[PDB]
């Protein structure tokens, strides 16, 4: 599934008061149990990147954000192989779990989906 | 709505065609001739281009130097080009300098000295032009492409002609050439810009009245070409960019498929990585090429002649290891003209052409070139309304029908110049002219 | 005067649209015939194929009606 | 998508210093007791529910089915078996 | 002749269909033709030729 | 430049077993690939050895297997090793497919090795089965009958195909000899496909348990994974030894020590432990064609995991809901296994049907739905 899909659907939920009231607490618990923060990941580090679109989004990251992503992945790989969890400052605090990549992939995909749409346009 | 193109004849059969634009202050008058390199045989090949040089080498009245001064004093410039089927001699000037320019053009065409001393002088200049076109890769490719596509036929000859001919061209055979070919019934005096038609016809009655008429006056744009599927490879590993042209036998100016072939050409389109917008063009090939950096550029063309044409594509690429992909994808895009095109591509290309055919004409020299080209190839100027009607008549079914008879599984003329090690042999290229899946 | 270009996006899926696919419908037809002809040709030897298909074809079908005389048949 | 040594296709790395020591210089079993007890308990506890829930449910389901099946083929289960067939 | 090319050869689907249908026809006729030929060159030799005695 | 890199042949070996860059954090579930390689090597060695002693003729086949057990030096070992490794091959291959499903190894960019893998899984089933038949005990003959009658499901031509695969009107000598030929052949085909799915994988490299790229942190295949794979080699051989030497018949059916009698089938028909899940599927469906389709579809449906998993995240390490769903799916596949070996009686008939529906609903309903919802929970949950 595309990140665009996921983001638009999430926005539909956050709009509806009823929906957000029941879903936002679920999703926050889900994320706590997911436990990716315990390896010092940001949510966006876990998005599948072996795709044309994502490779392009990752090339668009500012050098700073890109270097830090590499570090978090290296560090998480090291936690994984040691079967340890992050401790202290390595644990991702909720305030640090920023969607650094979502804007870039949404732009990549916006263009890719526009391209598909316009490839199928019919002059009227 | 552009102003009406007025057309008059003289007694000898010279056509005068004019399109006034009272919004501009310059004017391009010139003479379009339905004659070019094609009108030579093999012995005098190169004569037409030779003459173009000698036209400005002085007349019975004005010497070379006097000629130079007369035009400098006019203010504008004179220009000429000889192609295979058409010779043009025009003069861009100011509005009120038009009587001078018509007078100068009439002089250089009728009353050229062609002095043995000047023939001998230009014989070196033209010989040196043979080894300096070498640089203009586009032209080298297209000259080979004609040479191969129309192997040992008049269209296959170059314009400059072989070295051997340049050394043996005499003032006699030059005179004979322009007496046989530059006849009134084969010429069109064209004025665009700040010209009055009635004034231009008077200038033609004054200057071009004693032009020879041919014995057998055929209509303008009257022609037997047998295209050869073939390749020329001019591999040059030292060159950084490969230039490849691929062409099939295309359409003549007067073909029933002329607009269909232009539409088809617009579906494949042009691409140039140096233009900002090109990565976003609708053309399927453009998308493949830009995403994969397969080419620096490609340019579809449909060159027409009186009785045949070439339709094809000209590619440039620095991606020397993926030329196979570049050619593969290009020819697969042509295959889809036969197998896949629908109203989606056809209507898009028609929209882009409906504008394109009118966009081209943006200055007096372009207008004159359009009047002149149309009058010497079709015998009339086709109005924008008629052009819009002929384009509207092109349906998706017509494009598929045309592509299936002209492109699909047809022999190609392929010319490769440069680091084309990666271009496969002729069979593998020609195999891409069909789809086994269809 | 024209204020906006006049178009729609045709429905599409995996880069196929109905205009394009409709142009290939005939070709699937022929390939289906080729697969039919070819498949039937492959199993022309199968006795069931003769019994149930090929012997039923008018005129031509007698090609596949062959009885071994019981004098020459051990089974 | 993956390259090879030298051009693996990592986004450019900068600013990570990696240090390790020789296998001969390290105790391979350092803190093995701690890990074997406390680390394995941690990892087991965290995954326990993902195993326990489906195993316990399908063991319950199997148990109920096997007990019913056993009972149907007793004398007491004659009538319920006759209905089942 | 253009027509024949356009119908049976231009589309590969059509060409392959034509080749397989031709193979069908050839296969059936070749079998029958060789059977008759084989019986003529080995006339009076084969079981079918002496079978009538029994 | 190093010889191992210079020489074309060595360079191919090098690229697979020595310099191959692997993620640094593969856990023990990445070891099944090499165990399946070891099983495949054991099977080839013991198999070719049994082929030197086994006689394919139906009048002699069962007796040649007894001769192997009794007269051939170490024949007992070779026979039991071959039979038991066939069981271990399936433990390892379900483990390996398990690992792949749990960690989303089937997702792009690894759909090709996954899909080739699904074919290896089918070939293993056919190989192991064809090998089961060669003993020509009671279960062997009956198994042959059923597998060769699955093509009767195919309408019209079906019945004739059955006779063609038997080379007779029943399973008999012809069938047994052609099963021998193909059982010898099929493993080499399987080793080709095993190699191919590795070659397909070599474009993307192994996945890893985090499901993130490993391009940031790679380890040479040797020495790290070579030595890691020895641990499981020795753990596998310990389990192998316990079966082969101490309980060689625990994984077997007694009935296969009865010679094939085409006149009776044993009242207790229960196939190999590894075919049991699909056998329960076949029993569940009360239609001939239905039952066969469902059973084959239970394998072929793995081919659609690349489509129906809609997750933006690769694998289940970080997806609590998906992990629970996967746990229930795995346990249901084990329940199907169990139901494959009970008697066809109430209440297990209905239960087997419910488990069959749950098996398919994982691919068709639950996975697409859960993966969609978790996408949304990750995005909302992290804002
Ligand atoms: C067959 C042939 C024999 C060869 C042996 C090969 C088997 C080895 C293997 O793949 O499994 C070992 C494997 C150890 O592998 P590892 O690389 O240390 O961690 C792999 C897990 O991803 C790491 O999982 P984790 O870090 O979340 O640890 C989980 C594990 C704790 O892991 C342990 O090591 C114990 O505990 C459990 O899940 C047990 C559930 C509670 C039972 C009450 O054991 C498991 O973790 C099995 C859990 C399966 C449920
Ligand atoms: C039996 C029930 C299976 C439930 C598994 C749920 C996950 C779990 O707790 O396992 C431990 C571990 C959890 O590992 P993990 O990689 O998710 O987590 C490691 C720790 N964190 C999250 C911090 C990074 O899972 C595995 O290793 C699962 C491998 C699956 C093998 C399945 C074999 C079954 C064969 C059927 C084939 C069809
Ligand atoms: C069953 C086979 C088990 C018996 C062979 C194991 C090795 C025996 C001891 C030798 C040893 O440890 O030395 C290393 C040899 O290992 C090696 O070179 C190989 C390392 C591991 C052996 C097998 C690798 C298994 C991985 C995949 C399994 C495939 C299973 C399919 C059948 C060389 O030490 P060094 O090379 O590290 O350097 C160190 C300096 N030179
Ligand atoms: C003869 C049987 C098989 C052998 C010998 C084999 C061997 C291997 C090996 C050595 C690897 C790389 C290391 C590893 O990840 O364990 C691997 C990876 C893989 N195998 Fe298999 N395999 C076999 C059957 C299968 C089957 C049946 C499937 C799928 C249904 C499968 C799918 C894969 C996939 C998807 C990978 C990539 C997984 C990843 O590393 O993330 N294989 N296999
Ligand atoms: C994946 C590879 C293989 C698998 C999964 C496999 C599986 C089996 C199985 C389950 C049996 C039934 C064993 C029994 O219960 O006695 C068997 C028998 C046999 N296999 Fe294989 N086999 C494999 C490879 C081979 C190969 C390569 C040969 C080479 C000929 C071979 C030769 C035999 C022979 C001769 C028998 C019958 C003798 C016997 O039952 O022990 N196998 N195989
Ligand atoms: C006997 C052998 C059988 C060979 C059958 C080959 C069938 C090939 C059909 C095919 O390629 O269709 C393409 C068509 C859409 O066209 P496009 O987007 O690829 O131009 O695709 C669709 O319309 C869908
Ligand atoms: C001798 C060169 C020939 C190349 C093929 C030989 C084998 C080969 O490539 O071995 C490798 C060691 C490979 N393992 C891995 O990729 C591997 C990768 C990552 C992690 C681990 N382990 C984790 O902890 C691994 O184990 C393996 O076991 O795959 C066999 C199946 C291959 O056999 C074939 O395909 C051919 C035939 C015998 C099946
Ligand atoms: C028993 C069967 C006989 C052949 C089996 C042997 C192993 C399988 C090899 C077939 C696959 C070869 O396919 C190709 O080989 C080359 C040559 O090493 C390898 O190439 C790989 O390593 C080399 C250098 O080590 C790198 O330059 C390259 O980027 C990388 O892809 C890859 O593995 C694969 O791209
Ligand atoms: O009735 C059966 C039966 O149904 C299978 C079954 C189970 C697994 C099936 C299978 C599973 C998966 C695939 Cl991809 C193909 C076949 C093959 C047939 C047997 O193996 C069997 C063996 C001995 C006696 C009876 C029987």
């Amino acid at each position: 599934a595309s990140i665009t899909s996921v983001v638009k659907t999430s926005e539909l939920i956050l709009k509806s008061p009823l929906l957000s009231k029941i879903v936002v607490p679920l999703a926050k618990t889900y994320v706590k149990f997911s436990g990716y923060r315990q390896l010092g990941f940001k949510m966006n580090d876990l998005i599948i990147e072996e795709t044309p679109n994502m490779q392009l989004a990752l090339r668009r990251l500012p050098p700073t954000e890109s270097y830090d992503r590499v570090y978090r992945l290296i560090r998480a790989t090291q936690f994984s192989l040691s079967h340890k969890l992050a401790t202290g400052n390595d644990i991702t605090k909720p305030e640090e779990d920023d969607h650094y990549l979502i804007p870039y992939i949404l732009d990549v995909e916006a263009e890719a989906f526009e391209k598909d749409a316009l490839d199928n346009l019919e002059v009227v | 709505v552009s102003p009406k193109t007025r057309t008059s004849n003289l007694k000898n059969g010279l056509t005068i065609a004019s399109e006034s634009n009272p919004l501009v202050q310059t004017a391009t008058v010139g003479v379009w001739i339905d004659a070019g390199s094609r009108n030579e045989n093999a012995y005098n090949n190169g004569t037409a281009h030779f003459f173009e040089h000698l036209a400005f080498k002085g007349t019975d009245k004005r010497s070379q130097h006097q000629l130079e001064l007369d035009i400098e004093n006019m203010g504008g410039h004179l220009n000429a080009y000889t192609s295979r089927e058409s010779t043009v001699y025009y003069a861009k000037s100011f509005k009120d300098d038009v009587p001078k320019s018509v007078e100068i053009l009439a002089d250089i065409l009728q009353h050229s000295k062609l002095a043995e001393s000047a023939i001998d002088r230009e014989r070196e200049v033209i010989t040196r032009e043979l080894e300096e076109v070498n640089k203009q890769y586009e032209e080298v490719v297209f000259d080979h492409l004609h040479a191969t596509a129309f192997m040992n036929q008049p269209l296959g000859r170059t314009i400059l002609g072989p070295r051997e001919n340049i050394q043996t061209i005499t003032n006699t055979e030059l005179r004979k050439f322009i007496t046989e070919n530059y006849t009134a019934d084969r010429m069109v005096l064209v004025g665009a810009g700040a010209v009055d038609h009635d004034a231009l016809v008077e200038l033609a009655e004054k200057y071009f009245s004693h032009l020879p008429s041919s014995q057998s006056p055929v209509p303008l744009g009257t022609p037997i070409p047998n295209f050869v599927g073939s390749e020329v490879r001019l591999r040059d590993d030292t060159m950084p960019v490969a230039h490849i042209a691929i062409a099939v036998e295309g359409v003549s100016w007067t073909s029933e498929d002329y607009y269909t072939a232009l539409v088809a050409q617009a579906i494949i389109g042009n691409y140039d990585r140096a233009v900002g917008t090109s990565r976003h063009q609708g053309s399927r090939l453009s998308n493949i090429v830009s995403e994969n950096n397969l080419a620096n550029s490609f340019q579809s063309f449909s060159t027409s002649y009186s009785d045949t044409g070439l339709w094809g594509i000209y590619l440039t690429s620095e991606n020397t290891t993926q030329i196979d992909d570049l050619v593969h994808f290009t020819l697969k895009e042509w295959n889809r003209l036969s197998t896949s095109v629908s109203n989606l591509q056809v209507e898009r290309a028609k929209s882009q052409l409906k504008a394109g055919l009118l966009l081209s004409l943006d200055g007096t020299t372009y207008v004159a070139e359009d009047i002149g080209r149309q009058l010497t190839t079709l015998g009339r100027r086709v109005t924008p309304a008629e052009v819009e009607a002929k384009l509207e008549a092109v349906t998706e079914h017509d494009v598929r029908a045309w592509a299936q008879k002209t492109l699909y599984d047809k022999d190609i003329a392929l010319v490769g110049l440069g680091p084309i090690e990666g271009l496969y042999d002729y069979n593998r290229i020609r195999n891409d002219m069909s789809m086994m899946r269809w | 005067y024209v204020k906006k270009p006049s178009y729609k996006i045709v429905p599409h899926f995996l880069g196929f649209n109905i205009p394009t696919v409709s142009k290939w419908i005939p070709i699937f037809g022929i390939w289906g015939a080729a697969a039919g002809i070819g498949a039937l040709f492959l199993i022309e030897g199968v006795p069931r194929t003769r019994q149930d298909i090929l012997s039923k074809i008018p005129i031509i079908g007698e090609h596949w009606i062959r009885e071994i005389p019981a004098s020459d048949n051990p089974f | 998508y993956m390259g090879w040594w030298g051009h693996m296709g990592s986004p450019p790395q900068k600013g990570i210093a990696g240090y390790t020591i020789s296998p001969f210089a390290a105790r391979p079993f350092a803190g093995v007791v701690h890990a074997a007890i406390f680390n394995t308990f941690r990892r087991t506890k965290n995954q326990a529910l993902f195993v326990i829930l489906p195993v316990s449910f399908f063991y319950y389901v199997w148990t109920q089915a096997s007990e019913k099946n056993e009972w149907l083929y007793t004398k007491a289960g004659r009538h319920e078996l006759a209905k089942a067939l | 002749a253009t027509t024949f090319y356009n119908v049976f050869v231009k589309r590969n689907s059509a060409f392959v269909a034509t080749i397989l249908a031709s193979a069908f026809v050839f296969d059936m006729t070749f079998e029958t033709a060789i059977d008759n030929f084989w019986d003529r060159i080995n006339a009076g030799k084969q079981w079918k030729d002496i079978r009538h005695k029994y | 430049m190093a010889l191992r890199k210079k020489n074309s042949l060595l360079n191919m070996a090098n690229s697979y077993v020595l310099d191959s860059p692997q993620p640094s954090n593969l856990n023990y579930f990445w070891n099944f690939g090499s165990l399946l390689a070891l099983c495949l090597v054991i099977q080839l060695a013991t198999g070719i050895t049994l082929a030197m002693h086994y006689t394919s003729h139906a009048s002699l086949a069962f007796d040649s297997v007894e001769h192997i057990m009794r007269d051939v030096n170490f024949g007992w070992f070779i026979r039991y090793a071959h039979a038991n490794t066939a069981s271990f091959f399936f433990i390892c291959i379900y483990a390996h497919m398990g690992r792949n499903i749990y960690y989303g190894s089937y997702k792009t960019p690894r759909v090709l090795p996954w899909s080739i893998g699904v074919i290896i899984f089918l070939l293993l089933i056919i190989t192991a089965f064809m090998g089961y038949v060669l003993v020509f005990g009671q279960m062997s003959l009956w198994g042959a009958t059923v597998i060769c009658n699955l093509v009767s499901a195919i309408p019209w031509l079906g019945e004739d195909i059955v006779h063609f695969l038997w080379g007779g009107f029943s399973v008999g000598n012809p069938t047994l000899q052609r099963f021998f030929a193909l059982h010898y052949l099929m493993p080499f085909v399987l080793a080709v496909f095993a190699l191919l799915h590795l070659i397909a994988l070599h474009t993307a490299g192994s996945s890893n348990p985090l499901g993130i790229t490993s391009n940031v942190d790679k380890l040479s295949m040797h020495p790290y994974y070579s030595f890691k794979d020895l641990i499981t080699v020795f753990a596998f051989l310990l389990m192998f030894t316990l079966f082969v030497f101490f309980s060689p018949d625990k994984l077997g059916h007694p009935d296969n020590y009865i010679p094939a009698n085409p006149m009776v089938t044993p009242a207790s028909i229960v196939p190999e432990w590894y075919l049991l899940p699909f056998y329960a599927i076949l029993r569940a469906i009360p239609d001939k064609l239905g039952g066969v389709i469902a059973m084959v579809a239970a394998i072929l449906i793995l081919l659609i995991l690349p489509i129906v998993d809609r997750s933006i995240i690769r694998g289940n390490a970080f997806k609590p809901i998906s992990k629970l769903l996967f746990g229930f799916f795995i346990c249901n596949f084990l329940l199907l296994g169990v139901l494959g070996q009970v008697h066809i009686e109430p209440p297990f008939i209905v239960l087997g049907q419910i488990c069959t529906i749950f098996y398919f609903s994982y691919f068709l309903i639950l996975l697409p739905m859960v993966s969609t919802i978790e996408n949304i929970f990750f995005y909302i949950g992290s804002l």
